[PDB]
């Protein structure tokens, strides 16, 4: 069974998500639908081709033409973010399911709130500085985060993580984290980090001095 | 009617994988069918196997000389054995099961992150990351398998916060970050406190993430 990887549009508005399998298997036999959301278990939205289950609304339907299927769901809404799946039986009448599709909702253009946090002392003290930036509340998901120390540019030595699509306002956030041993940490005073989003009209510099905190 | 996989979250190459579903409300002999499904980390799923009301069992044929799936009246549970397992074993697995009616929802399990891993457990160390609008976190660094939880004021406080996914140091260790948004006026009052549980290495930490003395 094949999906398409991604599909996305507007808060209120209308998508399709397709389902292509063979005549052995969606051809012959009944097709269901599953939700979902992210660190969760999936959810049945639709079975036996277009019923659905108890305490899902009609904003979601499905239906089946050959060796396809398809689930729509109408009135996008910020709770929609997820990823679907189609399933159904084989030729043996064991379970397959397809590969997944992760909605995006299309949401207004929203900028960083952009946050640094020098190492703590107590992390000092075990030989290793963790300096993190974080990018707080954004969309869409692009976005360059340029790491530098006394102006040095660092390129190698951080790694970032972004969150989903958060189910309140449907926004992205990310946590650029760099890595330096104690000694060299010691080595420098200023430490940067430079923003680039579409939101910007132009780059966000956090920035700090080592020296100028301690630890409460 | 509720679902409950347990079982150890790291296993070590060429040994034998084995989880139970505890099922409550619900007699184990009434089921239509008690399965496994699992989902390797960012892929899709794959049916593993389910047994029938009489007893009898089927199997991907792909996996079929190395799983076995067990029910025990007893004590209301049923089991999977995968052996010889490979790091292509890694996944979350899924217990499910379908009751009281043909067109009934199936229930699921949580899922639980099985690692096929040589490397050994390793809990976190936790490090503050401290602060209209505040950001303050938590660092939860340098542990092994997968996953962590963590929370903020027992639960208590939800709103603003982001939970990052885990990042893959070169290490090998994984690292997280979880931050939140609070009233920068609430910082001289409230108390927040990030708990962090790591279940392979039965470590559990609460951290009081305080404001720094910061003169810039």
């Amino acid at each position: 069974l094949t999906q398409p990887p991604s599909v996305s549009a507007a808060p209120g508005q209308k998508v399709t998500i397709s389902c292509s399998g063979s005549s052995s298997n969606i051809g012959n036999n009944y097709v269901s639908w599953y939700q979902q959301l992210p660190g969760t278990a999936p959810k049945r939205l639709i079975y036996d081709n277009n019923k659905r289950p108890s305490g899902i609304p009609d904003r979601f339907s499905g239906s089946k033409s050959g060796t396809s299927a398809t689930l729509g769901i109408t009135g996008l809404q910020t709770g929609d973010e997820a990823d679907y799946y189609c399933g159904t039986w084989d030729s043996s009448l064991n379970p397959v399911f397809g590969g997944g599709t992760k909605l995006e909702i299309k949401r207004t253009v929203a900028a960083p709130s952009v946050f640094i946090f020098p190492p703590s002392d107590e992390q000092l003290k075990s030989g290793t500085a963790s300096v993190v930036c974080l990018l707080n509340n954004f969309y869409p998901r692009e976005a360059k985060v340029q790491w530098k120390v006394d102006n040095a540019l660092q390129s190698g030595n951080s790694q970032e993580s972004v969150t989903e699509q958060d189910s309140k306002d449907s926004t992205y956030s990310l946590s650029s984290t760099l890595t330096l041993s104690k000694a060299d940490y010691e080595k420098h005073k200023v430490y940067a980090c430079e923003v680039t989003h579409q939101g910007l009209s132009s780059p966000v510099t956090k920035s700090f001095n080592r020296g100028e905190c301690i630890d409460a | 009617v509720q679902l409950q996989e347990s079982g150890p979250g790291l296993v070590k190459p060429s040994e034998t994988l084995s989880l139970t579903c505890a099922v409550s409300g619900y007699s184990i002999s009434s089921g239509y069918y008690w399965g496994w499904i699992r989902q390797p980390p960012g892929k899709g799923l794959e049916w593993i196997g389910s047994i029938y009301h009489s007893g009898s069992t089927y199997y991907n044929p792909s996996l079929k000389s190395r799983v076995t799936i067990s029910v025990d009246t007893s004590k209301n549970q049923f089991s999977l054995k995968l052996s010889s397992v490979t790091a292509a074993d890694t996944a979350v697995y899924y217990c499910a099961g379908l009751t009281q009616s043909s067109h009934n929802d199936a229930n699921w399990g949580q899922g639980t992150l099985v690692t096929v891993s040589s490397a050994s457990t390793k809990g976190p160390s936790v490090f503050p990351l401290a602060p209209g609008t505040a950001a303050l976190g938590c660092l939860v660094k340098d542990y092994f398998p997968e996953p962590v939880t963590v929370s903020w004021n027992s639960g208590a406080l939800t709103s603003g916060v982001h939970t990052f996914p885990a990042v893959l140091q070169s290490s090998g260790l994984y690292s997280l970050s979880s931050v939140v948004t609070v009233p920068s006026s609430s910082l001289g009052t409230q108390t927040y406190i990030c708990n962090v549980n790591h279940k392979p290495s039965n470590t559990k930490v609460d951290k009081k993430v305080e404001p720094k003395s910061c003169l810039a």
